[PDB]
């Protein structure tokens, strides 16, 4: 998939030593035409029993269950997509679903209710089929989320900073500690450099992408 | 953490 492209893009920026070569002109790497369409605005890790629930920035929700199936609820509050482990998709609604999906729909509704009532929406200030969560994992320092549109999002726990990587735009959005949201073209970070903080996070991102590539299926 | 901010 496009993970290989993402890895190549990150190799290229990291190899350019963007924080170690003199005048850094990070602002000139910003490219508003690359702003992502979707990212994860909230998440709930209940994976010891059920799975990982999440909200996308369009107020849709989803769950990646521990059996590797997914349920997606569109922001209309009724339309549902069910995705099997193999990626096979079917459509239904909360109002009309097979009884076999009863338990999973109930769980989705609990996750949805929780993420409607609680937590801050990441990227809240910011305004193409709906992606689903292909896979995820967590380390001690971050949660890594891989969307079916090829995007990879990394949220760092301690300082609340976040990266949204898109291999189609070859771009990274960095959400900093003050929740400022800036989208950069990766090749322009090569061209113009960046601060050591972003540089360090892009090195970490490369390692996370290698982990995704080495743990497929 | 077990959920987001």
């Amino acid at each position: 998939c496009h993970l290989s492209d993402m890895l190549q893009q990150l190799h290229s920026v990291n190899a350019s030593k963007p924080s170690e070569r003199g005048l850094v002109r990070q602002e000139e790497a910003e490219d508003p035409a690359c702003i992502p369409i979707f990212w994860v605005s909230k998440w709930v890790d209940y994976s010891d029993k059920y799975g990982l629930g999440y909200q996308l920035c369009d107020n849709s929700v989803g769950v990646l269950f521990n059996d590797s199936t997914r349920l997606i609820l569109y922001n209309d509050g009724d339309s549902l997509q069910y995705i099997e482990r193999d990626g096979t998709e079917s459509y239904l609604t909360v109002s009309s679903h097979p009884n076999s999906l009863m338990k999973k729909i109930t769980l989705l509704k609990y996750f949805r209710n929780y993420m409607s009532e609680h937590l801050l929406k990441a990227g809240a200030n910011i305004t193409a089929r709906l992606p689903y969560l292909r896979t995820w994992f967590r380390t001690r320092s971050a949660i890594i989320l891989h969307l079916s549109n090829g995007s990879v999002q990394i949220n760092f726990f301690q300082d609340h900073t976040k990266l949204i990587l898109c291999p189609l735009m070859a771009a990274v959005t960095y959400i900093d500690e003050k929740r400022d949201f800036r989208t950069y073209r990766l090749s322009l970070l090569e061209e113009y450099g960046c601060c050591k903080e972003l540089a360090s996070r892009l090195r970490y991102a490369r390692t996370m992408v290698d982990k995704l590539l080495s743990s497929r299926s | 953490p077990l959920h987001s901010t």
